[PDB]
């Protein structure tokens, strides 16, 4: 029972971690073929509702079975990714937290910055007597012990690591106990270490894949209620395919100067939109009808609006879409806004982006 | 200086190096502050200069500001400059670094909100879920798996992920009722 | 030609040293050797630190090395800075 | 059997002018450049389908009242009341737009979500027509390269 | 292209002797060698 129990828990965790990549590619084409079939996806006349047109009429039922077994697959691409790369996350870990206490004395010389989320959190698991669960020394108590317990007191250092005091004594020496059997739930109670486990919980947690899988079977879930979230699920295309990153990188390869530049080209548009406010605001009426103006640079936020909207995406600029100049007392000085204009936002601005893709790329 | 310069010009000497490792402390004590170059000495052969770092000159040094400008300079040395000038302009260099870290020595004379409230929703969350075993009612859930099946087995397996999930869920929540919080 | 300029500063920061110019090829045949000399040895900020030094110093209280560079910088000859040559290399015979 | 072709259609010949590609050498420099990176300029189309199918969705549910596409105010010529159609209308007019999609849709000034359609159209101008479109160049220049 | 080309008789004018084509490496065992070598022993002008 106890063990047979434990035996195919372990058949199904070997399963799942097994197969944890062929579930993920899995998902992937069963959110292509669902978002396939929503292009089918009409809508029919207030409360109006969106209806699935279909003309064999096996399009419903497909639609459902494909969203239940979505759902299924990315519970089961969860349990993969558990029972798969968690281990490997927690080692890590372990390591790292292990050769901080040892080689730099994280907790007993010097302390977290008291703003690191991983530092403040790795307290609880030194005390923990399911350390190094995952790592392979398991002496690193006895060697910080070595290292740190003359100096900083052996009591110390000892109650910081969570070690036995003097029952190891007895022990090497004459003491008698009681055995026990796996069936006692207490006895399970106490095999099982619970603030190991809590610490654990907290770092698959805080783990940033762990997270994206939640939200993958967030949007699967939210999927059912809306058919239109498994659209989101079109994302994971940049994660499940590796050629699609090389694309991808040069966007992200110069992503803070992509960045940069926006928000460059914005302040631009703010300098154009400051001057055409002070002085250009005549040619800024966008309605034909005459009784009735649109004046569009009557309000510093309405005309900043204007120009980072319209005259961004116009291909000849802010001057492609407001009152011709000519005849006018400003003709060379709207002349030289419009072209100043084209130059350095549409022809320059909108060149750095360019470079800076090519340059990721080389 | 006198046991580094004997050291690095003796420097296969058994009792010489015997000798300094009772001096290690001072040795380190005086590491940071012991200067030494290479110069090509008036006996026409390569000679090694030991002299003294102060304190006050190493933390000029180390300023950002010294940083970036010596970051440019050897910028502006490797692309656009020779040889032929190359001591030239790092003497200049070094005389302007000089005089402005004797300026800043002379003028310069004597969230965690939101990373606590992240570990709280993980404490409380965790505890929270940690709950359904320290409550001790396994009884009931023995009960049921008293008539043990596959389905059973394999329920109880999905179900334990679920609420692992169920957590998370809960967790983020709760970290962005606490942002919310603390920015209004 | 930005990119190219900083990766050059770095092949000619990483493959030479800036005073003497000698390659790492030479000094890498101790381990870290290039680290050693270019930390140690031939440190531009000690050679910084040594002019601050010689400055600040007075004239009468000089050694004589510090008498013959305090000459050299007076009169701007840049001969005293080793170009091709080292410690090592001066003393390979010796030193090992 | 194209020389063949060509004396029931004489039309049939133009299909032998694509063997200059084999026939001439140095315009395999420059065709070159396309196929050097001829995988990446096809997924790059595939991921431009993509982000134009998401922006279609988005229109689909939030913005169908700006896809009327006719002047006659008896009859519409709605052009995002399917998905299919809207995903047509957005791969093929809202790409070939130097603009961007909003350049070919109702304005969106005086309306409850005005700032979600600007927002909308600026990045799908950003993404699109000046990104995506972007990637094609610099793998034709890096191919040169 | 063409500033590849600049920077590549840029490299190999100093680098290479014009004339004997012995590299700087040689020559730079004694302080300012190559310059001493390229200035006053195979100079090109010289040799016009
Ligand atoms: N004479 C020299 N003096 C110092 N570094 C040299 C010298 N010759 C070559 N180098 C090399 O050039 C590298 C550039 O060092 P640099 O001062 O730019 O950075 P750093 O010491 O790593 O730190 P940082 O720039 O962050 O202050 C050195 O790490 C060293 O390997
Ligand atoms: N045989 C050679 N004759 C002359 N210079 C040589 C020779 N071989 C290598 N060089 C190097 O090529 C460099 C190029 O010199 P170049 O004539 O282009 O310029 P310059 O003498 O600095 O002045 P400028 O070009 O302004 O008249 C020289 O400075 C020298 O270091
Ligand atoms: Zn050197
Ligand atoms: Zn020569």
């Amino acid at each position: 029972f106890w063990k047979k129990i434990i035996a195919y828990q372990q058949k199904l965790l070997n399963y799942f971690a097994r197969n944890f990549y062929n579930m993920r590619m899995l998902a992937l084409f069963v959110a292509f073929a669902i978002n396939f079939i929503l292009l089918f996806y009409k809508v029919s006349t207030i409360a109006v509702h969106y209806v699935l047109e279909e003309s064999s009429g096996y399009m419903e039922p497909t639609l459902r079975i494909l969203a239940i077994l979505h759902t299924v697959i990315s519970f089961f691409c969860i349990i993969g990714y558990y029972c798969l790369k968690v281990p490997l996350v927690i080692f890590k870990r372990e390591k790292e937290v292990a050769r901080k206490l040892e080689f730099d004395g994280l907790y007993i010389t010097e302390q977290p910055s008291e703003d690191d989320i991983k530092g403040q959190w790795d307290r609880l698991v030194i005390n923990t007597q399911s350390f190094p669960n995952n790592y392979w020394d398991k002496f690193v108590k006895r060697k910080v012990m070595d290292k740190y317990g003359e100096f900083y007191g052996r009591d110390r250092i000892s109650e910081l690591l969570g070690m036995d005091k003097a029952a190891l004594d007895f022990s090497d020496a004459r003491e008698k106990k009681k055995p026990k059997k796996d069936s006692s739930l207490s006895a399970v109670l106490n095999s099982i270490d619970v603030k190991y486990q809590m610490w654990k919980l907290g770092v698959v947690f805080t783990d940033n894949s762990f997270l994206y899988l939640a939200w993958y079977m967030t949007m699967s879930v939210l999927g059912h209620y809306n058919n239109f979230f498994f659209a989101a699920h079109l994302l994971d295309i940049a994660m499940g395919f590796k050629t699609l990153r090389t694309i991808l990188s040069s966007v992200t390869h110069n992503g803070k100067q992509l960045v940069l530049t926006v928000g460059l080209l914005a302040v631009v548009v703010y300098l154009y939109t400051v001057v055409a406010f002070n002085f250009f605001r005549k040619f800024y009426n966008k309605s034909e009808d005459g009784d009735t103006p649109d004046m569009k640079c009557d309000d510093m936020l309405t005309c900043y609006m204007f120009h980072m909207y319209v005259g961004v995406r116009a291909g000849g600029g802010i001057g492609d879409e407001i009152e011709d100049p000519a005849g006018d007392e400003y003709e060379i000085y709207r002349i030289i806004f419009d072209i100043t204009f084209f130059f350095f936002v549409i022809v320059i601005l909108l060149a750095i982006i360019q470079g800076l893709i090519i340059d990721a790329f080389g | 200086v006198l046991l580094t310069n004997l050291s690095e010009h003796m420097p296969n000497d058994t009792r010489l190096q015997t000798f300094l490792e009772l001096a290690e402390s001072v040795l380190n004590y005086f590491q940071p502050f012991l200067g030494r170059i290479e110069i090509m000495g008036s006996a026409k052969r390569i000679e090694r200069v030991y002299f003294e770092i102060s304190e006050s000159s190493r933390t000029q040094w180390e300023k950002p500001q010294v940083k970036e400008s010596k970051r440019q300079f050897i910028f502006d040395v490797v692309n656009e400059g020779g040889e032929k000038e190359k001591m030239e302009l790092f003497v200049n260099f070094c005389e302007d670094t000089i005089f402005e870290m004797q300026l800043a020595a002379q003028i310069s004379e004597s969230s965690i909100l939101t990373v606590r409230s992240a570990l709280f929703a993980l404490r409380y969350n965790i505890l929270t879920l940690m709950r359904m075993l320290s409550l001790k009612s396994l009884k009931k859930q023995m009960k049921k798996v008293k008539k043990m099946t596959v389905k059973d087995m394999v329920t109880a397996f999905f179900s334990s992920y679920w609420s692992i999930f169920m957590t998370l869920l809960h967790f983020v929540a709760s970290v962005f009722r606490g942002f919310f919080r603390i920015i209004c | 030609e930005l990119r190219d300029q900083q990766e050059q500063v770095k092949e000619d920061m990483e493959t030479k040293c800036f005073i003497c110019g000698i390659g790492n090829d030479y000094f890498d045949t101790v381990p870290h050797g290039f680290e050693t000399h270019t930390l140690q040895e031939h440190n531009l900020a000690n050679y910084l630190f040594f002019l601050m030094y010689l400055i600040n110093k007075d004239e009468t209280e000089h050694t004589g090395q510090e008498s013959y560079v305090w000459k050299m910088y007076q009169e701007r000859c840049w001969e005293f800075f080793p170009a091709g040559d080292c410690f090592r290399k001066q003393y390979e015979d010796q030193l090992n």
